RNA sequence: CAAGACGGACCAGAGCGAAAGCAUUUGCCAAGAAUGUUUUCAUUAAUCAAGAACGAAAGUCGGAGGUUCGAAGACGAUACCGUCGUAGUUCCGACCAUAAACGAUGCCGACCGGCGAUGCGGCGGCGUUAUUCCCAUGACCCGCCGGGCAGCUUCCGGGAAACCAAAGUCUUUGGGUUCCGGGGGGAGUAUGGUUGCAAAGCUGAAACUUAAAGGAAUUGACGGAAGGGCACCACCAGG
């Protein structure tokens, strides 16, 4: 849609992004 | 350097008594400051109003000119100046698989009221029809349009400009013609799609009020 | 398909194909009599006539010459002939 | 001042938006025509030759004529579009929308819609050569 | 009350039969405003109620039947219900060089490129819509983004290839 | 109110005309295709040089008119673009006779596929309509025949292929007849002749040089371009 188009154009992309980095006894 | 608007004043006018609703609103006029009558600025003022801010239950894509030339005391008068088809009916009317024929008169009425009539008519599917394009050959063309012509001289000419202007309210002029030309090749749209006036004569106060009651 | 007698073709097809394209050409047209309702006497007229065919005592219409056969008037009766 | 009109009852004027492809006017009459109250084109709100034909002078245009009829009185309009017509283009651009829906957003009622621009029967020639275009 | 009618042609009247309970639902939800479809004047009537506030929304309603009258998808017209400065402008493509028979053909050819691709690329740039009727052409976006297609389309019916025009379509849109 | 122009939409798988071309109504004028034909003549036919008729647009002379557009030209911006605008564009009357004037495809004839659309004429036929029409006739519907215009398709054969219902019926080569070509440059040049006021138009070489010039399709590659992804041997905030 033109819509959708619109606002995903406008705002921004979040979210997934990983990073792996970095007792009893 | 001063407002222009507060020295100006609101007068009525009102339509003529072959439609039911007859206020069809203001104009702003100047007031006299000896130099010009107002009277004389709202003289030639020509309204294009719709067919349904008219009457209440009749369609809206008719147009009529009514022309104003008296004054009553914040009272215009109007008469009938031209009637017309709106754009947009002219627009979808004119579809492609078929055929448009039109026609034209110039013709005087019972009172002086020389005026040019322009109708138009389409050729017209029938339902049992198969094929995609209803076409007139040249000979059925011509003789619809002889027929439009004649139909429609003949109900200007012998009437005066009430009866016509009653004619024009439902368009019956149109369906004649449309009754009349199912033997050469039946019709889908058929209206007067323009009035116009050509020549008015000698101005009478008396037959404006017989228009207005 | 590719296998038909052409010596011997069926009545309706040869009746369907065109006058000059049948096996030996033959007209399409026929001579009748007309009777006019307002007399007794018999005329021979061509079916696709091009004349207007007068009675010879009547002096009524009996044939008008159209694009194909000629149109009878109307009270008119006729029979085809041989 | 105003017509003297009871609260039920509204006075009709006629408003002529013309969109030009290069700004846009908005000329308020009576039904006649012939009286004028407003007319505000895409330069007298903005002092830039870029947003002269701009939706946005549109419709500031179309809010101060919405505003100046309200103050005078004129409480609903018909509508008459038109574009520059001609040899040229004949519909009416994204300014007459803008101007249109603005002062449909005022709150004042809005009449009867008419696209009244001058397409030809047949005209003469065109502005551009037999090769020119727009770009 | 306030009231609207959008005429329907003869093509247009199988698509909107088709696709009639995604033209009403998105009036009556979330406008609260009322339609019927006038099938003996042929006439998409659109007329208010009781249930509806933000009055522009019924003007707004109009211009998203006009769209899908001019050929616009169904999710467009939508996008016109939603958004608030969308725009539809259209013009003629002799309106901007006189072209005969073929030569027409040919320049819209071009401008729908293809497969489809080439008009699909400038839509996919431009953030906008494009509906090429028989001669006519619709665009559908932002004022800017109408400039930019607009441009870009009067090019490809400039006589110029359609590659450089991809090329530069897609160039100039980093701006 | 006026002046000139143009006849949009309808307008097409269309129609007409020898081609160039032709779209407002009406009247007049003389032609014509196709169809119908148990008319007439009786081989009168096909192809053709010179010449003749018309021949888009532009252009050259006499007038009329100049609305729009617009070579040249004058400005303003940056060869493109905008403002003004001459000749021209329009009409009449003489010229010039060239186009990608295309199907890049002499003309006449015979044989050879499918489907289902269209234009005109003719033929046969139930029905619905002309406010149930009171009979014919128009308007649709069904089928057929004849030439037309034009789609999609084809193990008809053909082709280098694109493709072609002719560009097929061709090494299994002969239906009739005209024009024209013989590797690429030199060269449409020089010269000779002809025509045209002129511009130019038709015809038109060789010496010498050269191993290519060219056609049809399809993708190998292809510096690059556009999207993502991961990384403190990359970045942000820091030490």
């Amino acid at each position: 849609p033109l819509a959708d188009q619109i606002l995903a154009g406008n705002a921004v992309r979040a979210g997934v992004r990983e990073k792996r980095r970095g007792e009893e006894y | 350097v001063v407002d222009p608007f507060s020295k100006k004043d609101w007068y009525d006018v009102k339509a003529p008594a072959m439609f039911n609703i007859r206020n069809i609103g203001k104009t702003l006029v100047t007031r006299t400051q000896g130099t010009k009558i107002a009277s004389d600025g709202l003289k030639g003022r020509v309204f294009e109003v719709s067919l349904a801010d008219l009457q209440n239950d009749e369609v809206a894509f008719r147009k009529f000119k009514l022309i104003t030339e008296d004054v009553q005391g914040k009272n215009c008068l109007t008469n009938f100046h031209g009637m017309d088809l709106t754009r947009d009916k002219m627009c979808s009317m004119v579809k492609k698989w078929q055929t448009m024929i039109e026609a034209h008169v110039d013709v005087k009425t019972t009172d002086g009221y020389l005026l040019r009539l322009f109708c138009v008519g389409f050729t017209k599917k029938r339902n049992n029809q198969i094929r995609k394009t209803s076409y007139a050959q040249h000979q059925q063309v011509r003789q619809i349009r002889k027929k439009m012509m004649e139909i429609m001289t003949r109900e200007v000419q012998t009437n005066d400009l009430k009866e016509v202007v009653n004619k024009l309210i439902p368009d019956s002029i149109g369906k004649d013609i449309e009754k009349a030309c199912q033997s050469i090749y039946p019709l889908h749209d058929v209206f007067v799609r323009k009035v116009k006036m050509l020549k008015k004569p000698k101005f009478e106060l008396g037959k404006l009020m017989e228009l207005h009651g | 398909p590719l296998a038909k007698d052409l010596l011997h073709p069926s009545p309706e097809e040869e009746k369907r194909k065109h006058k000059k394209k049948r096996l030996v050409q033959s007209p399409n047209s026929y001579f009748m009599d007309v009777k006019c309702p307002g007399c007794y006497k018999i005329t021979t007229v061509f079916s696709h006539a091009q004349t207007v065919v007068l009675c010879v005592g009547c002096s009524t219409v009996l044939c008008q010459p159209t694009g194909g056969k000629a149109r009878l008037t109307e009270g008119c009766s006729f029979r085809r002939k041989q | 001042l105003g017509p003297q009109v009871a609260e039920g009852e509204n006075v009709f004027g006629v408003c002529h938006i013309f969109a030009s492809f290069n700004d846009t006017f908005v000329h308020v009459t009576d039904l006649s025509g012939k009286e004028t109250i407003c007319r505000v084109t895409g330069g007298m709100k903005v002092k830039a030759d870029r947003d002269e034909s701009s939706p946005y002078a549109a419709m500031l245009a179309a809010q101060d004529v919405a505003q100046r009829c309200k103050e005078l009185g004129i409480t609903a309009l018909h509508i008459k579009l038109r574009a520059t017509g001609g040899n040229r283009t004949k519909t009416p651009g994204p300014g007459a929308q803008s101007a249109l829906r603005a002062l449909a957003r005022s709150g004042m009622k809005i009449g009867r819609i008419e696209d009244v621009t001058p397409i030809p029967s047949d005209s003469t020639r065109r502005k551009g050569g037999r090769r020119g275009r727009r770009l | 009350e306030e009231t609207r009618k959008i005429p329907v042609p003869a093509n247009r009247y199988t698509p909107l039969k088709e696709n009639w309970m995604k033209i009403f639902t998105p009036i009556v939800e979330h406008l609260g405003l009322q339609i019927r479809f006038n099938l003996k004047s042929r006439n998409v009537e659109i007329r208010t109620c009781k249930e509806t506030k933000d009055v522009s929304a019924l003007t707004k309603a109009a211009d998203f039947v006009k769209a899908f009258i001019l050929g616009f998808q169904v999710e467009d017209a939508l996008a016109l219900i939603r958004l608030d400065d969308l725009f539809l402008e259209s013009f003629e493509i002799t309106d901007v060089k006189p072209l005969k028979g073929d030569h027409l053909s040919r320049a819209i050819g071009r401008i729908a490129g293809k497969g489809g691709k080439t008009k699909f690329t400038i839509e996919n740039v431009t953030r906008t819509r494009i509906v090429l009727a028989d001669v006519k052409v619709h665009i559908l976006g932002s004022f800017q983004n109408i400039k930019m297609a607009r441009t870009a389309i009067c090019n490809l019916i400039l006589g110029n290839p359609p590659s450089k025009v991809y090329g530069n379509i897609r160039a100039v849109a980093s701006r």
